[PDB]
């Protein structure tokens, strides 16, 4: 089993302070890389942090730097978020994820379960659009999903890094395609994707009843990592 | 106990000498023939320039 | 009935020598004396793969013409990308002395196997990260001196107790048993079909099988002294063998005979390593004296010296698709050319 | 008569440039011949490179003539510079003398406690010490007497005159490596011998060890001995050879270091050769 | 600088880089040993004096110094293949029985024979070798009811242990032709309370030959 489980969450005033901590369970986690994505109640998937294997590179997103810190103990194999003078703007549910990196890997591959976290009343970022929201479907069926960037995401290494992932009403997202034309592990063969430059689709063939739920799309060409508002699924 | 190791011997040797054969000429000119056919897309002797080239 | 059957065995192979006589015509310079040759090959090292810290005893390239095994006995056994000079695995082994390594053609397993007479087989696509031990094949009297894999479940090897092996992984067992030798197998190699391969021991003696039931094909004796490399011409009707003294010979499959030897007089050493191009025109052969040389493989003319190594040179490959050479040497250094 | 002695200076910098070319190059590229024990003799052939072109080629210039044609504005800099490397040759001779003096007398442990940090961090002591210790005072008396003694036509040390600064330079940079260089060599002698119980090995150890030490003493001794002098008789003409004398060993010591290895004098056949 | 996704591979490789760089340092710190002999030559005797299929390797630490020792015995092959696997050791344990009045060709004659073609072998030709000749009690009764000369028919000389195992001893020394190696020597009895010193003292000697010859110094 791979199992990541968080804790630290609950309620608190604004202006306080907390620890957050996902442990782990199952897996080398020292030979890993850690990341946190947060989740508003009504939107979708937002970046936080980024800590790499060894603890050499440790990224922040923009609305984060200064305020948040993040820290690992591999030899204890749990992973720690100190997040200091809060806001209203963080009332949201936490993750926990892990990113190997090398020659023909797949990050992104498993997704923890997440801590909620509520307080009271109190330039060249690269910007991804997913155009449709609502698409409503019948089992059986083909349907293609779009996202355009704003930037050509084809490097010079003659790959392009846009990932896929599905979420289920209620659970954690699992990652579906990684470079545009990878099919991940444990994902059926149904989905494919294709696209250029910018321009990039994924197909859905034979859509069978337990694929709804809500699509994003991702880029990894360079740090902070931007998503997309996601498309949700609907039957009928 | 020599006398089945020299019945398998030969019991070999028996079943691998009943082989048809091609001549040599034939066989020769097969290989000239191979060989000159796949002669272009090979990035050995004939060098492929600093443009297609993985490892420039 | 001993005499006998030794006046019988000494009948049959002189009514063979005479078939074999018979069936040769003209030799196969006469029907290439005509093709223009091909010139002084340049070629210039590129990457210098700087990783190990003892001498490098085997390698092998991988299915896309990019990752790369290599084995050392500082008890190491890394994998690298060439393009890049990077290293992505590296894996400690439990024995030290190690003679030969593998990598499945799927790209999911290696191999690897030496003087303690087990060829273990190592995962790479584990789910926990780390790679590990999936099995210990462990049946052989003798040391392994080559392991070529078949497809993900099965398994081919040549141990120094005069025998060859087809094993199964998921069960463990040895799934045939191939034995006629005489002296010790050193050198193994799988025609493209994955159907016979050749098999070459030091008793001057270059055997064909058949994977499927074990009953040996053809017999090859041309040399004079032990055989220490085999590779096959790309379509599968003939191979060449390196020696010991000096020469290296391309035999062929259906003629039933040798075609063609390679030596000269300046060389006196003996042959570590033989392999072919893409096409089928050049051969490459790595010597004790400390280098590489490439024979015009239908004139039998140097053409050209691969030079830069300061030690023996163990291991050599060429990519599927003909992109690069990659010898290896006991200088603990792994270099590609093109 | 000019030919001649331009000839010979020619020669002895070419041969000085190529042996430690090939001294640096033969350690970058033999896999097995790096080391711990080759890095002290990695900054030794880098430092007399610098003597085996620049001092060299202009002690040529002004060697023959008689007057400096370049006045106070590159005197200093090349005295100072030519100072410092010569004193950084001493040090490097000196740490490869401690190194050697550990890997004989305690040979289990300590070939291992030491990485590679605590090499370089010598490297740097013995170079940074040398600097300090010659450029800043050559450099700025000028400043701190407030004259400038030495006069156009030729060029010579600021501080001459000054008895505490020319023997407290001197007895450091020459007569501290002379004792302590002896000291280790004859304690390493005494401990190479085989406790188990043809030439023996402690036989072939002391006739290298000699030749070193004597070697290195009768090269730098006659000039750290006329400083002394100074402090009133010029050779005027025969001082002259006492800088040439000094730059010899700038010029043997590749071979007086890396020739009796007999694995660097391999490299060198297979270099040469191929 | 022009890196995309690779910066990562890149801090994977120098960490990999640096647990290879790490390993060699501390499996430098082992001293390595190889065990040879002739049938029933003893060699046996000595691999359970010490305390702590295939290559049976034997560990053990000595006042503080690591020790790993190979037995290659249990190879039923040409031996011409894998001896170059087991050069760069430190040293050779040469075990030969000193009762050398018997057949198998007189045992000693097999053991010289042996001794000659490793020590004269191009891969050893700078190797030192440990030299035991066990069984110096059973030697020591047999020599009073036969003569040596049966072995040796040069041999001339008195009939006692203090001579004739000295005459056995300088001629398996006469076979080595190197300027550098060195042969030692030793008699260990049957059992014998502390011969793992001597191993200890010979290894010392040869790691200081080393450092000399590698200083430059010799
Ligand atoms: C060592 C040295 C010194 Cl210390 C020096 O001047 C220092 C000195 O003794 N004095 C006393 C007399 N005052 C007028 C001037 C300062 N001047 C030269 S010239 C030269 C050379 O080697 N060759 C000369 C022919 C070009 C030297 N080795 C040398
Ligand atoms: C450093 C020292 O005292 O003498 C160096 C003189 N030189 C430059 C001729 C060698």
């Amino acid at each position: 089993d791979v199992q990541l489980v968080e804790s630290g969450g609950g309620l608190v005033q604004p202006g306080g302070s907390r620890k957050l901590s996902c442990s782990a369970s199952g897996f080398a986690f020292s030979s890993f890389g850690m990341h946190w994505v947060r989740q508003a109640p009504e939107k979708g998937l937002e970046w936080v942090a980024y800590i790499s294997s060894g603890s050499g590179t440790i990224y922040y997103a923009d609305t984060v730097k200064g305020r948040f810190t993040i820290s690992r103990d591999d030899p204890k194999n749990t992973l720690f978020l100190q997040m200091t003078s809060l806001r209203s703007e963080d009332t949201a549910m936490y993750y926990c994820v892990r990113s190997i990196y090398y020659y023909g890997s797949s990050p992104f591959d498993f997704w923890g379960q997440g801590t909620t976290l509520t307080v009271s009343s109190g330039g060249s970022d690269i910007v991804m659009t997913q155009a449709t929201s609502s698409v409503p479907v019948t089992p059986g069926e083909s349907v293609s999903i779009s996202c355009r960037s704003s930037k050509s995401l084809l490097h010079s290494n003659g790959n392009t890094y846009l990932y896929w992932f599905l979420q289920r009403p209620g659970q954690s997202p699992q990652l579906l395609i990684y470079r545009m034309s990878n099919l991940a592990s444990g994902v059926p063969d149904r989905f494919s994707g294709s696209g250029s430059g910018t321009a990039f689709t994924l197909t859905i063939s034979r859509l069978e009843a337990e694929d709804v739920g809500v699509y994003y799309c991702m880029q990894h060409l360079e740090y902070p990592l931007t998503f997309g508002a996601g498309t949700k699924l609907e039957l009928k | 106990a020599s006398i089945a190791q020299a019945r398998k011997l030969v019991e070999q040797l028996k079943m691998e000498a009943n082989i048809d054969r091609i001549k040599v000429s034939k066989a020769a000119a097969d290989l000239m023939a191979y060989c000159e056919a796949h002669a272009k897309e090979d990035p050995l002797l004939t060098p492929v320039p600093a443009s297609e080239n993985p490892f420039r | 009935e001993l005499d006998q059957l030794r006046q019988e065995a000494e009948q049959l192979k002189n009514q063979i020598r005479d078939a074999r006589k018979a069936c040769a015509d003209a030799t196969l310079s006469q029907i290439t004396n005509n093709i223009d040759p091909v010139g002084r090959i340049q070629m210039r090292t590129r990457r210098t793969l700087r990783g190990h810290l003892a001498k490098i005893y085997a390698m092998h390239w991988g299915t896309d013409s990019r990752l790369l095994v290599s084995a050392s006995q500082d008890g190491k056994l890394i994998i690298w990308d060439s393009y890049t000079t990077n290293k992505v695995h590296a894996i400690p082994l439990r024995s030290s002395w190690v003679m030969t390594c593998a990598y499945a053609p799927s790209g999911n397993y290696v191999a690897c196997g030496g003087l303690d007479n087990i060829c273990s087989i190592y995962n790479l696509k584990t789910r926990e990260g780390n790679v590990r031990v999936s099995r210990e094949l462990a049946g052989h009297t003798g040391y392994l001196s080559c392991c070529r894999f078949l497809d993900d479940n099965q398994i081919v090897t040549s141990s120094g107790d005069t025998t060859c092996a087809l094993w199964d992984i998921e069960t463990g067992q040895q799934t045939t048993t191939f034995t006629g030798h005489t002296g010790d197998v050193m050198s193994l190699s799988l025609a493209p079909d994955t159907r016979l391969f050749v098999s070459g021991a030091c008793d001057a003696s270059a055997k064909l099988w058949d994977v499927r039931e074990g009953m040996c094909r053809q017999t090859f004796t041309g040399h004079e002294s032990d055989i220490n490399a085999i590779c096959f011409f790309p379509n599968g009707n003939a191979f060449a063998t390196g020696s010991d003294d000096a020469t290296c010979r391309l035999f062929d499959l259906r003629a039933d005979q040798e075609l063609m030897t390679y030596s000269h007089d300046n060389i006196i050493c003996g042959i570590t390593s033989v392999s072919f191009s893409k096409s089928g025109r050049l051969l490459l052969a790595g010597y004790d004296d400390f280098n590489c040389n490439v024979w015009d493989a239908l004139k039998a003319d140097r053409a050209g010296v691969l030079a830069g190594h300061d030690n023996r040179v163990s291991c050599l490959g060429v990519t599927d698709d003909g992109m690069a050479v990659a010898t290896g040497s006991w200088d603990s250094f792994l270099k590609i050319w093109n | 008569e000019v030919v001649f002695i331009v000839l010979v200076a020619g020669s002895l910098s070419l041969v000085t440039i190529i042996g430690n070319i090939l001294v640096m190059v033969s350690i970058k590229v033999n896999r097995h011949l790096q080391t711990v024990n080759n890095y002290f003799l990695f900054s030794l052939a880098c430092a007399d490179l610098i003597i085996g072109v620049f001092s060299m080629n202009l002690y040529t210039l002004y060697t023959v003539i008689g007057y400096w044609p370049l006045g106070p504005v590159v005197c200093d800099l090349w005295l100072a510079l030519d100072y410092v490397v010569s004193n950084a040759s001493v040090m490097n001779l000196l740490i490869i003398s401690f190194d050697r003096y550990f890997c004989v007398t305690k040979p289990l442990t300590y070939p291992v406690k030491r990485t590679t940090k605590m090499a370089g961090m010598m490297i740097a002591a013995a170079w940074v010490l040398s600097f300090i210790l010659w450029a800043p005072a050559i450099l700025f008396w000028q400043f701190i007497v407030g004259v400038r003694t030495v006069e156009d036509g030729e060029c010579y040390i600021q501080f001459f005159s000054n008895a505490a600064v020319t023997f407290g330079t001197a007895i450091a940079a020459f007569y501290l490596p002379v004792i302590i260089m002896t000291v280790l060599y004859w304690h390493i002698s005494r401990a190479s011998k085989s406790r188990i119980k043809p030439p023996s090995r402690e036989k072939k150890v002391t006739r290298t060890i000699l030749a070193i030490l004597l070697a290195f003493i009768i090269t730098w001794a006659p000039y750290n001995v006329m400083v002394l002098i100074n402090t009133p008789c010029i050779p005027n003409t025969v001082w002259t050879i006492g800088y040439w004398l000094c730059y010899i060993n700038s010029t043997i010591n590749p071979a007086c270091y890396a020739l009796c290895n007999a694995t660097f004098k391999k490299t060198f056949k297979h270099l040469l050769m191929c | 600088t022009l890196s995309a996704e690779d910066k990562a591979a890149v801090e994977r490789s120098k960490m990999i880089e640096k647990n290879l760089k790490e390993d060699g340092i501390s499996a430098a710190k082992d001293v390595k040993l190889l065990l040879l002999g002739a049938g029933e030559s003893g060699k046996s005797t000595i691999v359970k004096q010490m305390k702590i299929t295939g290559i049976v390797e034997t560990h053990f630490t000595f006042k503080n110094l690591h020790f790993r020792l190979f037995d290659v015995g249990g190879q039923r092959s040409e031996r011409k293949k894998w001896i170059h696997c087991f050069e760069d050791v430190t040293a050779i344990i040469f075990c030969v029985a000193l009762s050398g009045y018997d057949q198998v060709t007189n045992r000693m004659h097999e053991s010289l024979m042996l001794f000659d073609s490793i020590c004269n072998n191009k891969f050893f030709i700078d190797t030192s070798i440990i030299l035991f000749l066990n069984k110096k009690d059973l030697f020591g009764e047999k020599i009073k009811k036969s003569p040596l000369t049966i072995c040796f028919p040069e041999y001339t000389g008195p009939n006692t242990y203090e001579d004739a195992a000295a005459y056995i001893q300088a001629q398996f020394e006469s076979k080595n032709r190197s300027p550098n190696k060195e042969i030692y020597c030793h008699m260990t009895c049957a059992t014998d309370t502390n011969n793992i010193q001597v191993v200890f003292d010979a290894v010392t000697d040869i790691i200081i030959a080393n450092n000399l010859r590698g200083c430059g110094l010799y």
